């Protein structure tokens, strides 16, 4: 059970390491949202104008 | 240029501001403050599921407290970013009201060449970062960290300048002199609680039995003279943690005790 | 009407513009819900372990 503690306790830490990169990649996707939107959204306005 | 038959530049439409009044940022405040609520949290299950016997975790707080600034230093930065893009929204919002009208003259003065009405195009392509300074040092949760090393030596003991944020990991952590038991209660403590003026823990059951009977009543140690109310006190969760890792320390080495008198017989 | 021509043609085009920049930002969405649902799935991960 020692021994099951400790390769449990190098799963977790490994789960959270990649968390925390898809966490970095949660940044690259709401600024690749938010942009190539804005220019778009002009686009229809001058489509209305 | 004639390259497009649409002009360069074109006003603003009450029709197009109800759109542009419609534009939204993404609601990542709740997604930014559920994600360092859930950090934290597997951060005290990691601080409550370590034992003695583990030996490396030099390592383990370094690399965590690494991820865990990384991630303070993202989330700032992101919400400069949707500072700035407000920022830009409203420059943008600011030079539309003052927008010529729509005809055919005005139509004919953008095609030919009229840098008049500037787009948001060449306002975010180099729109200027934010830099944030001032890095959130404030946060329990970054004061969380730095506390399981330099503990193994002596729990019980707190260097008076440990409360010095002159270090950039969050204190400077040293061997003291310090006590681990309320004097009121003359009882290791499991609940403790400090404020900020008086600088004294004190057993949450003691320090309720000492503060009721009297409306203002001085602290119990001395050096402090100013009173301190309930209002004063703040939940320290660092004295609690090491209390409650002393407490595994001891049971383990029970643990380990009765197994070498396990062996020895 | 030398002039409307074109307008008809900058207008088909717009559109066009339109319904691809509309498409396109419907995948964008579906990439935002997808790291939504990828973070849910590593948060519940986290709690089983």
């Amino acid at each position: 059970i020692d021994d099951q503690i400790q390769q449990l306790l190098l799963k977790q830490r490994h789960l959270l390491s990649k968390m925390a990169s898809s966490m970095k990649s949660l940044k690259n996707c709401q600024k690749e949202l938010i942009s190539t939107q804005i220019l778009q959204f002009e686009a229809q306005n001058m489509d209305v104008s | 240029l004639n390259d497009n038959p649409i002009p360069k530049s074109v006003p603003l439409h009450p029709k197009s501001g109800k759109y542009f009044h419609n534009l939204h940022a993404r609601d990542l405040s709740n997604i930014y403050q559920q994600c360092y609520k859930q950090i934290d949290e597997t951060i005290n299950q990691l601080v409550d599921s370590t034992s003695p016997s583990t030996i490396g975790i030099e390592e383990q707080v370094a690399d965590i407290t690494s991820t865990y600034k990384l991630l303070s230093t993202y989330e700032s930065e992101s919400n400069s970013f949707d500072e700035h893009i407000k920022d830009l929204k409203k420059n943008f919002k600011q030079s539309s009201d003052a927008c010529p009208q729509i005809d055919l003259s005005t139509w004919d003065k953008y095609r030919t060449g009229e840098l008049t009405a500037p787009k948001l195009s060449e306002l975010y392509l180099n729109m200027p970062t934010p830099e944030p300074a001032t890095m959130v040092n404030n946060t329990d949760t970054l004061k969380i960290l730095k506390v399981l090393p330099y503990i193994w030596n002596d729990p019980t003991c707190v260097i008076p300048d440990l409360q010095n944020p002159a270090d950039e990991d969050d204190l400077q952590i040293e061997g003291g002199k310090i006590e681990l038991t309320c004097p009121i209660t003359c009882k290791p403590y499991e609940a403790p609680l400090i404020s900020r003026k008086c600088n004294h823990v004190f057993d949450r059951d003691g320090i309720q039995n000492y503060l009721q009977g009297y409306t203002t009543r001085d602290c119990p140690q001395a050096a402090c003279s100013q009173v301190v109310s309930m209002r004063d006190f703040v939940r320290d969760p660092i004295m609690e943690l090491r209390c409650k890792i002393a407490k595994m320390k001891e049971s383990q080495e029970q643990d380990k005790r009765s197994s070498q008198a396990i062996d020895v017989l | 009407l030398k002039d409307k021509k074109p307008f008809a043609n900058t207008k088909k085009t717009l559109e066009n513009q339109v319904e691809e920049l509309t498409e396109k930002c419907s995948l964008k969405t579906d990439e935002f819900l997808k790291a939504k649902e990828k973070i849910n799935e590593i948060f519940e991960k986290l709690n089983t372990i």
